DNA sequence: GGATTACACCCAAGACACCAGGCACGAGACAGAAA
RNA sequence: UGCCUGGUGUCUUGGGUGU
DNA sequence: TTTCTGTCTCGTGCCTGGTAATCC
């Protein structure tokens, strides 16, 4: 993840108008899928996909 | 064959904590990790995840009247001595009193009977190593002054011998780096060494 | 003082070469400095710095000045030095280079001043 | 020089393959990374070498041998110099000329300058 | 930890002792905490010194 | 005796500190404590200490043999002859002492080694002497159906793995519990797995690497006590399914052995660990045999 | 024929192996066939 | 006791800024 | 029509190679 803050994003991954933003803040939240690793061994669904 | 062997409290403790009952019992000192500080108790964690607690009577010295939070904080690990062990529940109580954390040195139960143990040899080696500890190192002092000269008492007197009456030389003193010996010619073949005590010294070589 | 308060520091470097970042340290007050360590302190007053303008036609285009920390966002020059730099204040920009050693600081203060 | 520069060493019989540090790959997007130009040129050279070896052992029409060996010579030559006057340059699939090793070292943006 | 040397196949070894900094903690004679990689000198004996590699008990 | 290396290296925490200054230790008592003599020999081989064997009445034997050997003459010539005989006898004693000391040392070494060998043999026999767990209402020696549940460490992100094996010794089904073990969902899913699928394990084994497994064991025991998960008995005070801890040296070694990987190429390491635990419960002897060479590295 | 033609800095915008065709695994549906 | 993240394409092209 | 099923089409998958001065 980026070192900025994701707390200003809404549920849909987009910031809302009227919100003050600073440098390095995340204004668009996007993720790309990755083939899962062998973490399904003992991770309680908390594995990076 | 005998029936299946069921682990008991000691076996379960050894299996889980990987610590033997002998190596973790009363009268042992371990470097536990402070996890939570409270006014009436402190909650600490050992190396082997064994959660421990100390009642307020032992975090601070009985003479001191300070607060536990001021002296000790989270993340500040300290030495502790085991008082009680709850093997079934993996709970232990500790003491921070120096009568345990410091005085407990010869924790081994080796029989020191003079018939079979050479107490005299161990004692002699003990003063040998203690004298070795007392041994230190010392070096010379360097001072920048027109009338300062790194000479002995006799050396200073001989240096002033070739000079007329009243000339002054300055040399390091034998009483310490905080002292200075000043030698001046009182009379032909007569010299006075005066010790000067230094105060508020910036450095050993400094004035 | 930390990396946000002037005068401050950014890093503490141990003898072995490890860098301690003061932004991400929760126990900055619990750091004791030993002799021989390095502290990457902030730029302060009277620090020699090399100052330069392009194109560097001659050797007077790089000269070492003494730092004075000031508000607002522009470098400030005495107007007598605008001739060797061939600079005026209609939008020109100039480069500043910080020496990183005692030897280099001495060279700047004794040769390029 | 007998020890250092022997005349027959001017003909290449074994080619040194530089490490990936010399020809690093670049991630064009979040998923697909791009092979470097030198990597593609080395792949072409190795394919030509395999082709020559396969052709030699199976059956030897001299015309085919001449064509394939001339292709190998062209690939090896353009891997180190892609500005040979008098013949067309090696081109990428995008149509741009291949950045040979010689082009890496010359110009304002080359290695030396 | 005893000071002896052993030779064993990789299979025979149990596992690596992964310890967090909250577990790998060292305290010197004076009680000052010493962390991984710090340089300490033996108080007695050969009085050697070196950098800490791992802390256990 | 202590060399300079012994004078400096024998620390209060070192195991050699037990005999740093021992003196006049009886030989006859050494055989009852072989490890002390073995450790003394080991320290000697390290160039730290020197073991010396001496007799309190050596002078008595020397004088007796001299009296046997000495002449009874009183003349100065006889005095010179007796002096020569005594000096030669002392030289002979000087030559003879080291060989006898070495022979006695070797004898005691062999005795202590044999004693410790027998002790290790008995310890290993005690370790490997245990019949498989006997389920109630069954004769001894019956192989029980077993279910193993484990999560390893218990850090945030540690799911609980379950592996069930029948009496045949073949894996029947493996399940993952991806919810928190303290949630109602975990208990409900475990109860559904236990009851609905007709698994009916005779005993449930729980093991781990740290104390976090204790909470899982307590939670499982509470669940068993709450849902009255009695064992199915083939055709009436039905007995509850037992939940115990399991020793896991063989399981730990099996989770790293390539034999498991060949046997189970598409299974996690924790699944292999649970399978090893289940096989150990079914038959400890065969699991101890499966160690092959790594059995010698067990703490016996 | 070959080689080279000032220095530094800023920003924005458009492209970067695609593909097609022959070879494999699994599956399933609608029609065969006895009763 | 629930406990904190540093890792950023490349190649072309265009338009600009100070001399 | 009920029931067991065949077997050949076909969805899903994939391998892997074709395709402007000047100057010396
Ligand atoms: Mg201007």
């Amino acid at each position: 993840l980026k070192h900025g803050t994701y707390e200003k994003l809404d549920e849909d991954g987009l910031i809302a108008p009227g919100v003050r933003v600073s440098g390095d803040d995340i204004i668009i939240g996007k993720t790309t899928p990755i083939p899962p690793d062998t973490e399904e061994l003992g991770q309680r669904t908390k594995y990076h996909t | 064959r005998r029936d299946f062997h069921i682990l008991n409290e000691a076996e379960i403790f050894q299996l889980l904590t990987r610590e033997t009952v002998d190596s973790f019992r009363k009268g042992m000192v371990i470097p536990v990790y402070v996890r939570k500080v409270e006014s009436s108790y402190m909650s600490v964690s050992t190396q082997s995840l064994i959660a421990g607690n100390i009642q307020r009577q032992d975090i601070l010295e009985p003479n001191d009247r300070r607060d536990p939070r001021e002296v000790y904080s989270v993340g500040q690990t300290v030495r502790a001595c085991i008082l009680d062990v709850d093997y079934y529940n993996f709970k232990c109580q500790l003491s921070l009193l120096r009568q345990f954390t410091e005085n407990q040195v010869a924790g081994l139960n080796v029989n020191r009977n003079p018939k079979f143990w050479d107490i005299e040899s161990e004692n002699r080696d003990r003063q040998e190593e203690i004298d070795k500890q007392r041994e230190e190192s010392r070096e010379s002092r360097v001072i920048k002054h027109p009338f300062f000269h790194n000479m002995k008492s006799k050396e200073a007197e001989d240096y002033l011998a070739a000079r007329p009456v009243g000339d002054v030389v300055i040399r390091p003193s034998s009483k310490g780096s905080n002292h200075i010996t000043i030698s001046w010619k009182v009379a032909p073949q007569l010299y006075q060494h005066i010790d000067v005590l230094e105060e508020n010294k910036d450095d050993a070589n400094a004035i | 003082n930390g990396p946000n308060e002037h005068p401050g520091a950014k890093y503490v470097i141990r003898d072995n070469g490890d860098r301690i970042d003061l932004r991400y340290h929760k126990r900055a007050g619990d750091i004791v400095l030993q002799y021989g360590w390095k502290v990457e302190r902030h730029l302060m007053d009277d620090d020699p710095v090399l100052f330069n303008r392009q194109p560097s036609l001659h050797k007077m285009s790089m000269m070492a000045h003494r730092v004075k920390v000031m508000p607002y966002s522009t470098f400030r020059l005495n107007l007598s030095v605008t001739s060797p730099y061939n600079a005026d204040f209609d939008g020109d920009e100039m480069n500043l280079h910080v020496p990183q050693s005692e030897e280099t600081r001495a060279e700047l203060s004794q040769l390029c001043a | 020089n007998e020890d250092y520069a022997r005349p027959e060493w001017m003909i290449i019989t074994v080619l040194p393959v530089p490490p990936p540090q010399v020809r690093p790959s670049i991630a064009m997007d979040e998923t697909t990374q791009g092979q470097d130009d030198l990597t593609h040129k080395l792949s072409d050279i190795l394919k030509a070498n395999i082709n020559v070896q396969k052709l030699e052992m199976d059956g030897s029409p001299q015309h085919i041998i001449n064509e394939v060996e001339q292709l190998l010579q062209f690939h090896v030559a353009t891997y180190m110099d892609n500005d040979i006057a008098g013949q067309p340059q090696a081109l990428q699939k995008s149509g741009r000329p291949v950045k040979a090793i010689r082009a890496r070292l010359k110009g304002k943006e080359g290695r030396l300058r | 930890s005893d000071g002896k040397l052993l030779s064993l196949p990789p299979v025979s070894i149990y596992s690596k002792l992964n310890l967090n900094p909250n577990q790998q903690i060292a305290i010197d004679s004076n009680g000052v905490e010493v962390k991984v990689g710090d340089t300490v000198r033996e108080f007695t004996g050969e009085r050697r010194q070196g950098t800490i590699l791992h802390v256990y008990r | 005796e202590l060399t300079e290396r012994g004078k400096l290296q024998i620390e209060p925490e070192s195991p050699y500190f037990d005999f740093k200054y021992a003196k006049n230790r009886p030989i006859s008592a050494l055989t009852a404590t072989p490890d002390l003599y073995l450790r003394m020999i080991q320290a000697e081989n390290d160039g730290l200490v020197n073991i010396k064997v001496e007799l309190p009445m050596l002078s008595t034997v020397v004088d007796h043999f001299y009296n046997i050997l000495k002449s009874d003459g009183t003349s100065e010539i006889s005095e010179k002859w007796n002096a020569l005989r005594n000096d030669a006898w002392k030289q002979s004693l000087d030559k003879l002492i080291p060989l006898v000391q070495l022979n006695v040392k070797e004898s005691i070494r062999r005795d202590c080694e044999r004693v410790l060998y027998f002790q290790v043999k008995n310890s290993f026999t005690k370790k490997i002497d245990q019949a498989p767990y006997q389920p109630p209402t069954y004769a001894k020696g019956t192989i029980p159906r077993v279910l193993t549940l484990s999560f390893g460490e218990g850090n945030r992100g540690d799911a609980v793995l379950g592996v069930f094996m029948d009496d045949s010794g073949d894996v029947k089904s493996q399940i993952k519990f991806d919810e928190d073990f303290q949630s109602r969902d975990f208990s409900d899913s475990l109860t559904r797995y236990i009851k609905s699928n007709n698994i009916n394990p005779d005993i449930i084994g729980i093991s781990g690497f740290n104390i976090h497994t204790k909470k899982l064991f307590d939670k499982v025991n509470e669940l068993v006590n709450e849902e009255r998960l009695t064992i199915e008995y083939d055709n009436s005070d039905k007995h509850l399914i037992r939940v115990i801890y399991v020793n896991d040296e063989t399981a730990r070694l099996y989770q790293h052995s390539s034999k498991s990987s060949a046997e189970y190429p598409n299974r996690p390491q924790l699944a292999k660990y649970c399978i090893g635990l289940a096989k150990y419960i079914q038959s400890p002897l065969l699991e101890y045999l499966a160690l092959d060479e790594s059995m010698y590295s067990l703490h016996i």
